C-alpha cells in the first residue's frame, strides 16, 4: 500500500546540515540543507535532495500535505503549500517522495530551495549548479510541437516501488548542547529535559558519567564541563557535514524512489529548405526557426562532409 | 559517469586514530591533528588541540 | 588518464573489478568546521560527450548507412558479386515450339 | 520567388487582385488527433526587412 | 541580480500599487580572479568591502 510504502520511513529522522549561502550571503545550520543534484534524465528532469523529508508527520504516519523537519532536538512541522524551488524563475514540482524532490526548472546558474517555518519564518538553502539542458534531437526547440515525430527519451516516473539503487544510513552521534546548564552560587546544575545526557567535568574526581534526572555538582564552573544529549533510537542520513559516531559499521539501506524509465517524447519537423539548381551545384536557402543542425556528404570515394549549427535565415 | 563515495568523517577528542589502506578503486585517507570542531551547539569536544 | 575517455574502465557492465585515475587529492578541513573537502578532475566521459568529434554516420563513404545493434553498415555500393546458378531443364523451351 | 522580397505582390493598395508563391504544403493528421498541418516559407517582407 | 532597469515599487492607504522604475546596468564581479555565483564551503579570505 502507499501508506505501507512508508514502511521504512518511521525509522528515519530529519537531520541539520550546514548552508555556506542561506539566504543573505551568510553561512547558517539549515534544517533544508541540500546534498546532491541528480540529472541523468535526457528531458531533464532535476531530483534534488535534502534534509528534511516530506511525507511523514511529527507522529511518524502518512500525510500528503505535511513536512516534518529538526529544529533543535525536536521535529517540529510544516505545510506542503509552502515550498518553493527555483533556478531562476519559479519552478515546478513534478514529484516529491521523503528526501528527494522531482522538479523541472528553467536555465540558469544557481538553485535554491526553501520552505516555511512553524513561527511563519522562511528557511532557504541555496547553491551553485550549472543547469543548461538540450532537447533530444537535433533540434534546441523549448515548448513541444502539436505536429511532429517520437523519439525514445528517458525520463523519471512517479513510482514509489522497490528500485534497485540505495542510500546508507547510519546511527546519529551525540549532539552538543550548552543551553542545558545554569549556575546556583556554587555550583552547576543540568536539566535532563527528558532525555539521556552525557556530562563530562575536571572539577574533582569522578564527576563524569550520564545521567537521565536533574544533576547538582557543587564547586565547579560552566566553563568546566560538557554536556551532550545521547540517546538517539533513530537513523541518520550519512552526510559528510556531520561527524560519524564512533562505530565504523554501516546501520542500514533505504530505497530511493523515482527510478529511470524510457518513454517516447517529442520533437518538432524542421521547414522544407528552398533549392536552386544549378550546373553541378545546388543552393539552399535555410530558414531556421530555433538552432538547428545542417550536414551533408557525397557518395563518391572521398566524402567531403561538413555539419554546422545554423541559427539564422542563411 | 563516475561517482565519488565520501563517508561521514570520524572525530576523535582527546586520542590520535590511524587508518589502513583497503582495497577499493582510488582509496584516499588521511589523518589531520589539531582541529576544533563546531556544532549548532557548540563546541565538540574539551581538548583544545 | 584523467580528464579525458577512459578515467574509469570496467572489462565488462557487470563486472566486480574497476579501474580509476583521477586524481582525488584530499585537503584539510578549514579551522572550526565540519566537513572534508576534495579536489578532483571532472568525469572524462562527459567531456568527451561534449567534444566526442564527428562520428562515422554523418562520414562514411560510398552512402554507407551505419547502423547500431548490431553494429552494422547497409546499403554500402561497391565491387561486384559473381553468381552462380544451376537451372532445370523443365525452365526452358524446345525450339519447335 | 519564396523567402524573399516580392514574395506577394499588388498593383495598387486598393487593388482586389493578388499574386502569391509561399510554397504552402499540407501534411497528414496525426493519429487519434483534429488539426490541420501545414509547411510554410516565412515571410519575405520581414526577411528583408 | 543581473539585468538592466531597476524598479521601486510600494502599495497605497487604497490597497493601490506605486512602483517607479528607471534604468541602471548592473553586473557586478566578485573580488579575486574567480567569477563565481554562491559562496563556496571550503577557500581563500580576501579583504572587501561593503556597507554597515
Ligand atoms: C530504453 O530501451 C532500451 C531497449 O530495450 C533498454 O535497454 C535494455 O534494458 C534492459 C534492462 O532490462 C537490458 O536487459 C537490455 O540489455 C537493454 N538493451 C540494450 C540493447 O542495451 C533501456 O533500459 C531503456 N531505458 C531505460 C532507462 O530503461
Ligand atoms: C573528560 O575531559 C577530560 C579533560 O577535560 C579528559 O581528560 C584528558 O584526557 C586526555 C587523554 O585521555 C589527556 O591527554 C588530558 O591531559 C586529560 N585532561 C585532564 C585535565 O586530565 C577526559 O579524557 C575526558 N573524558 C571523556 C570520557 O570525555
Amino acid at each position: 500500500s502507499v501508506s505501507q510504502h512508508f514502511n521504512v520511513y518511521k525509522a528515519t529522522r530529519p537531520y541539520i546540515a550546514y548552508c555556506a549561502d542561506c539566504g543573505a550571503g551568510h553561512s547558517c545550520h539549515s534544517p533544508v540543507a541540500i546534498e546532491a543534484v541528480r540529472s541523468e534524465a535526457t528531458d531533464g528532469m532535476l531530483k534534488i535532495q535534502f534534509s528534511a523529508q516530506i511525507g511523514i508527520d511529527k507522529s511518524d504516519n502518512h500525510d500528503y500535505t505535511k513536512i516534518r523537519y529538526a529544529d533543535g532536538h525536536a521535529i517540529e512541522n510544516a505545510v506542503r503549500s509552502s515550498l518553493k524551488v527555483a533556478t531562476s524563475g519559479d519552478c515546478f514540482v513534478h514529484g516529491t517522495m521523503g528526501h528527494f524532490i522531482l522538479a523541472k526548472c528553467p536555465p540558469g546558474e544557481f538553485l535554491q530551495v526553501s520552505i516555511q517555518d512553524t513561527r511563519n519564518a522562511v528557511r532557504a538553502c541555496r547553491i551553485q549548479y550549472h543547469h543548461d539542458p538540450q532537447p533530444v534531437g537535433r533540434e534546441k526547440f523549448t515548448i513541444r510541437p502539436h505536429y511532429g515525430k517520437e523519439i525514445p527519451c528517458t525520463t523519471y516516473q512517479q513510482t514509489t516501488a522497490k528500485t534497485v539503487e540505495e542510500i546508507d544510513m547510519h546511527m546519529p552521534p551525540d549532539t552538543p548542547d550548552r543551553t542545558l546548564l545554569s549556575q546556583q552560587s556554587g555550583n552547576v546544575k543540568i536539566t535532563v529535559g527528558g532525555k539521556k545526557v552525557k556530562y563530562n567535568c575536571t572539577c574533582g574526581t569522578g564527576n563524569v558519567g550520564t545521567t537521565n534526572s536533574d544533576m547538582t555538582i557543587n564547586t565547579c564552573l560552566i566553563e568546566q564541563c560538557h554536556v551532550s544529549v545521547t540517546d538517539h533510537k533513530k537513523w541518520q542520513f550519512n552526510s559528510p557535514f556531520v561527524p560519524r559516531a564512533d562505530e565504523p559499521a554501516r546501520k542500514g539501506k533505504v530505497h530511493i524512489p523515482f527510478p529511470l524509465d524510457n518513454i517516447t517524447c517529442r520533437v518538432p519537423m524542421a521547414r522544407e529548405p528552398t533549392v536552386i539548381h544549378g550546373k553541378r551545384e545546388v543552393t539552399l536557402h535555410l530558414h531556421p526557426d530555433h538552432p538547428t543542425l545542417f550536414s551533408y556528404r557525397t557518395l563518391g570515394e572521398d566524402p567531403q562532409y561538413h555539419e554546422e549549427w545554423v541559427t539564422a535565415a542563411v | 559517469e563516475y561517482k565519488t563515495v565520501v563517508p561521514s568523517p570520524y572525530v576523535k577528542c582527546c586520542g590520535a586514530s590511524e587508518c589502513s589502506t583497503k582495497e577499493k578503486p582510488d582509496y584516499q585517507c588521511k589523518v589531520y591533528t589539531g582541529v576544533y570542531p563546531f556544532m549548532w551547539g557548540g563546541a565538540y569536544c574539551f581538548c583544545d588541540s | 588518464q584523467p580528464g579525458r575517455f577512459g578515467d574509469i574502465q570496467s572489462r565488462t557492465v557487470e563486472s566486480n573489478d574497476l579501474y580509476a585515475n583521477t586524481a582525488l587529492k584530499l585537503a584539510r578541513p578549514s579551522p572550526g568546521m565540519v566537513h572534508v573537502p576534495y579536489t578532483q578532475t571532472p568525469s572524462g566521459f562527459k567531456y568527451w560527450l561534449k567534444e566526442k568529434g564527428t562520428a562515422l554516420n554523418t562520414k562514411a563513404p560510398f552512402g554507407c548507412q551505419i547502423k547500431t545493434n548490431p553494429v552494422r553498415a547497409m546499403n554500402c555500393a561497391v565491387g561486384n558479386i559473381p553468381v552462380s546458378m544451376n537451372l532445370p531443364d523443365s525452365a526452358f523451351t524446345r525450339i519447335v515450339e
